[PDB]
């Protein structure tokens, strides 16, 4: 709302980031301290330096706060392996009558190289047919990273209609793998000759069929 | 929005507004004709738009009635000292009216807070948002409401139908900085009535000519102010109004 | 100390959702505790704070009268209420709590927090999910190895997990997560891996355990004859 | 963020010829039917000026860091807006007070503050696949930015974002002044129909707004846009396009100049006192029209270039060694 943001910094291990925080003349500039925070997906939120000026117990020293004007600073030196979070700027706002936060910066590393997928077609079974629906899934595995961009197609018009892709989760082998699935009715299951899934991955395209009749 | 709005802020945690980069009028703030009291120490009230300052810092807060004369320099009590102190210098400028229909309702309204009780003294010019319970006697309690802990923030008593010296008052205090900086938010002189062909005397930014002002024929461009001629004389000014 | 809140919960676009917050020991009594909420996709907002000492209500501008927080002082936990949920109340609640200190700034700040209280709300409330069989046939299988499993559709709500007789199949399984659908409901996948030298004479049984509706569907899996 | 280009044959800067240009309000008050001359940083006329070019068709891209002087002149034969804004700065590695004044498809943004400026900013423009028009995407002009006091907002600004490979149509002159730390905008735009060597017309420049900045500035660097089509790989290492374009950067020297007024209150014509003995006679003698007789300008002093100081004849050296 009043207290904006950059969406994303870059850095790198060994170096020092910074970032700032700007708001306006009555929540930041007035004279009232910032608090800023980690936000990391998966786990509640602690506390990391109140009034630019304490340590808090259990946090390093490598985090240093200062205020220049109207505006927060942030400074880190040193990039470990728990840096990829959220970090938010919140100040005690007076036009709002309470304490605002701010929009979030993320800064994570991508790591991820790439690799070859193996796609797998699935028609559905026949105890689905009398269900008034079709399913048509399609299970991609073995792939890195989980970027795949999923289309439809029936050998005479691509589908733009019931697709939907899930987020790839990392397996044991670090590895991720994903599916989709295309609701459809098994009135016009047995018109159509054939279906099919086509994916991309890095110019990859790989193209698997299967045929009901 | 500060002097009218939906709600507004308690004793211990206070609005804090900062006017900067901005252009105000004090006059309609003096015939307002519906405050209860005015009291502007420092400079006068009528005289205050003339000279101007650096920043302006005002805090809106509520008060009772009977605590609307603590709020001045050089005296002692129980609020004007655990929540807000005047120092010495103080130049600011205090305005407080009654709105008893709207920070109050049947039942009793009890939203706003005070602290009551205090360690020692502060600085002027200082927020106190402390929770902690204020111990009385020399053995600790660890938060309950037993023998020698009290707590120091305590409830207000507002309601409508209570008499003149206990009611909620709206009470704001303007206060001025004095810095190495020049003047930003700022009064200047305002608009006078426009007047014409007589032998008149005005001050348009540039320059203190007396004449008259008759009505020309030539448009100006857009982007100029004065105007001289062949003889080198400044006798065509363009009114800002 | 610590603070415990609730797991997730759900409920219907127009009801009341009655969350908790508890407390391991003591110093509840004595700080105030605040409500922060956290949605993916936009800021952290703040619903306002409440003193558990006085029983005093401080709320914000931008929310209206719609939200009620209670607390006690007998078993030291706080009560939210909340009725009339809109489309853009999926977020998580934290039950954090403030320290006030002395000085120039004098800002609330959050140095306790909560665990989490995942709040989603949505069409297509729970009902009775259904499961499908999935066999291998004689073109998809072409080495030693072959991919069934079984897929759960039209469940509700989440978390749904999928068991392979009963705990003993442990290496070659994978679960897949669920997807946003249009009419506001989840599908999720699961297959294995096992030798074609198996699959006439060990069964492979999916399992289905859902314990917000407590169904739990036992069905069988049977290659196809004519593939 | 920014990145690296990759080494490739350029083409050389050209020298040409201007032809009455550079020629502005001296002044913000209003004259009619009076010659005057003043003092200011104008340009002489029939001077040594540079040109760069920015055509595609090869892959002609120079945008060098060239020292700003006390007063520039920009003059863009502009035809579809490829030159977005610039940049002001002294070493350009946030250290100073930076300028940023540039004109995007929404709004003009003039902000005066520590941006990390890179070796070479510039602005991308992506072809979309499905929706047939040029869209600004790659906004590579600076990294971040920690503080800073001055923000302003300009009037908004329509521009076209296509890029052709045609003739001109219009033409910008761009006049940015530094005295006393205030900063100086001259714009006005004119249209015209030519390619290269600028004619002898006459076409005065009005100011928008003054930045009272306060800082000095001594170096200046102009930003330029590309164009992602689907004939390129959509790579800024060796495949680009650019379209047309064709700015001069000249350097305003302090020379006097007499300026003309009709009964509008517009610049008709400007005549130079240090170029030429002809237009000496005309501002010397403030008329435009001189008829026979003969007439004295200035004085002719030859300064020395040699000093010479010698107090003895030779030094007599004591015995001392
Ligand atoms: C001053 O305000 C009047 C009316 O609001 C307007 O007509 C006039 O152009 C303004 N003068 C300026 C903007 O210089
Ligand atoms: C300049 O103004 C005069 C009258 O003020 C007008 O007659 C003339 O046409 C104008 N010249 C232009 C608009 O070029
Ligand atoms: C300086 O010395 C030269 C040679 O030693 C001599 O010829 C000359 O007369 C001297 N000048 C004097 C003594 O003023």
């Amino acid at each position: 709302s009043v207290l904006t943001q950059p969406p994303s910094v870059s850095g790198a291990p060994g170096q020092r980031v910074t970032i700032s925080c700007t708001g306006s003349s009555s929540n930041i500039g007035a004279g009232y301290d910032v608090h800023w925070y980690q936000q990391l997906p998966g786990t509640a939120p602690k506390l990391l330096i109140y009034g630019n000026s304490n340590r808090p117990s259990g946090v390093p020293d490598r985090f240093s706060g200062s205020k220049s004007g109207t505006s927060a600073s942030l400074a880190i030196t040193g990039l470990q392996a728990e840096d990829e979070a959220d970090y938010y700027c919140q100040s005690y706002d007076s036009s709002l009558s309470g304490s605002v936060f701010g929009g979030g910066t993320k800064l994570t590393v991508l790591g991820q190289p790439k690799a070859a997928p193996s796609v797998t077609l699935f028609p559905p079974s026949s105890e689905e047919l009398q269900a008034n629906k079709a399913t048509l899934v399609c299970l991609i595995s073995d792939f890195y990273p989980g970027a795949v961009t999923v289309a439809w197609k029936a050998d005479s018009s691509p589908v733009k209609a019931g697709v939907e892709t899930t987020t790839p989760s990392k397996q044991s082998n670090n590895k991720y793998a994903a599916s989709s699935y295309l609701s459809l009715t098994p009135e016009q299951w047995k018109s159509h000759r054939s279906y099919s899934c086509q994916v991309t991955h890095e110019g990859s395209t790989v193209e698997k069929t299967v045929a009901p009749t | 929005e500060v002097f009218n709005a939906t709600r507004f802020a308690s004793v211990y945690a206070w609005n804090r507004k900062r006017i900067s980069n901005c252009v105000a009028d004090y006059s309609v703030l003096y015939n307002s004709a519906s405050f209860s009291t005015f009291k502007c120490y420092g400079v006068s009230p009528t005289k205050l738009n003339d000279l101007c300052f650096t920043n302006v810092y005002a805090d809106s807060f509520v008060i009772r009635g009977d605590e609307v004369r603590q709020i001045a320099p050089g005296q002692t009590g129980k609020i004007a000292d655990y929540n807000y102190k005047l120092p010495d210098d103080f130049t600011g400028c205090v305005i407080a009216w009654n709105s008893n229909n709207l920070d109050s309702k049947v039942g009793g309204n009890y939203n706003y807070l005070y602290r009551l009780f205090r360690k020692s003294n502060l600085k002027p010019f200082e927020r106190d948002i402390s929770t902690e319970i204020y111990q009385a006697g020399s053995t600790p309690c660890n938060g309950v409401e037993g023998f020698n802990c009290y707590f120091p923030l305590q409830s207000y008593g507002f309601q409508p139908t209570n008499g003149v010296g206990y009611q909620p008052y709206r009470v704001v205090v303007l206060s001025f900085e004095l810095l190495h900086a020049p003047a930003t938010v700022c009064g200047p002189k305002k608009s006078t009535n426009l007047v014409k062909n007589k032998c008149v005397n005005f001050n348009f930014n540039g320059l203190t000519g007396t004449g008259v002002l008759t009505e020309s024929n030539k448009k100006f461009l857009p982007f100029q102010q004065f105007g001289r001629d062949i003889a080198d004389t400044t006798d065509a000014v363009r009114d800002p109004q | 100390v610590q603070l415990v809140e609730s797991g997730a919960e759900v409920k219907k676009p127009g009801s009341s959702v009655k969350v908790s917050c508890k407390a391991s020991g003591g110093t509840f009594s004595s700080y105030a505790i605040s409500w922060v909420r956290q949605a993916p996709g936009q800021g952290l907002e703040w619903m306002g704070g409440i003193i558990p000492i006085l029983g005093i209500a401080n709320y914000a501008q931008k929310f209206q009268g719609r939200v009620t927080i209670t607390a006690d002082k007998s078993t030291s936990t706080a009560y939210m209420e909340l009725s009339s949920l809109r489309s853009e109340d999926t977020a998580v609640y934290y039950c954090a709590r403030e320290n006030g200190y002395s000085g120039y700034g004098a800002a609330a700040n959050f140095d306790l927090w909560g665990r989490g209280t995942l709040v989603t709300v949505s069409s297509a409330s729970t009902k009775g999910p259904s499961v499908f069989p999935l066999a291998p046939s004689s073109k998809s299988t072409s080495g030693g190895t072959a991919a069934l499993g079984c897929l759960v559709k039209d469940y509700f709500p989440e978390p749904v997990t999928v068991s392979w007789n009963s705990g003993a199949l442990t290496s070659g399984v994978h679960t897949f997560p669920a997807v946003l659908q249009s009419s506001g409901l989840y599908s999720l996948s699961s297959v294995v891996t096992v030798p074609s030298s198996s699959l006439g004479t060990q069964t492979y049984i999916c399992n289905v355990n859902h314990k917000p509706s407590n169904t739990k569907v036992d069905k069988k899996v049977e290659p196809k004859s004519c593939d | 963020q920014c990145v690296n280009l990759t080494t490739r044959t350029q083409l050389p800067p050209a020298y040409t010829n201007s032809f009455t240009r550079g020629v502005y309000y001296p002044d913000k008050v209003f004259r009619s039917s009076v010659l005057h001359s003043t003092q200011d940083l104008f340009l002489p006329f029939f001077s040594n000026v540079t040109w760069f070019h920015a055509i595609h068709v090869t892959k002609r891209f120079d945008n060098p860091v060239l020292p700003f002087n006390d007063g520039v002149y920009f003059a863009s034969t502009e035809k579809s807006n490829i030159i977005r804004g610039w940049i002001f700065g002294t070493t350009l590695d946030s250290k100073t007070q930076s300028l940023l004044i540039v004109n995007n498809a929404t709004n003009v943004v003039i902000k005066v503050c520590e941006f990390q400026f890179c070796n070479d900013p510039f602005l991308g423009v992506y072809y979309h696949k499905n929706n047939k028009s040029w869209m600004e995407s790659e906004f590579r002009v600076y990294s971040s930015a920690n503080n800073c006091t001055f923000e302003y907002v300009s009037q908004p600004f329509l521009m076209d974002l296509e890029g052709k490979q045609g003739n001109f149509k219009n033409l910008r002159e761009f006049v940015f002044k530094n005295i006393d730390g205030y900063f100086k905008i001259y714009s006005k735009h004119t249209p015209i129909n030519l390619v290269r060597d600028l004619p002898q017309g006459f076409s005065a420049l009005e100011p928008l707004v003054d930045l009272p900045i306060g800082i000095n500035i001594t170096r200046f660097q102009t930003l330029l846009a590309l164009h992602r089509s689907y004939l390129t790989p959509g790579d800024s290492s060796s495949g680009w396009t650019a379209g047309a374009a064709a700015y001069y950067v000249g350097y305003l020297q302090p020379r006097t100049f007499l300026l003309k007024y009709n009964e509008n209150g517009t610049i008709t014509d400007a005549v130079d006192c240090a170029l030429d003995p002809l237009s000496e006679t005309k501002c010397t003698l403030k008329s435009f029209t001189v008829e026979k007789g003969i007439y004295q300008t200035s004085n002719f002093r030859v300064q020395p270039t040699e000093s010479i100081v010698r107090f003895p004849n030779i030094t007599n050296l004591c015995p001392f060694g």
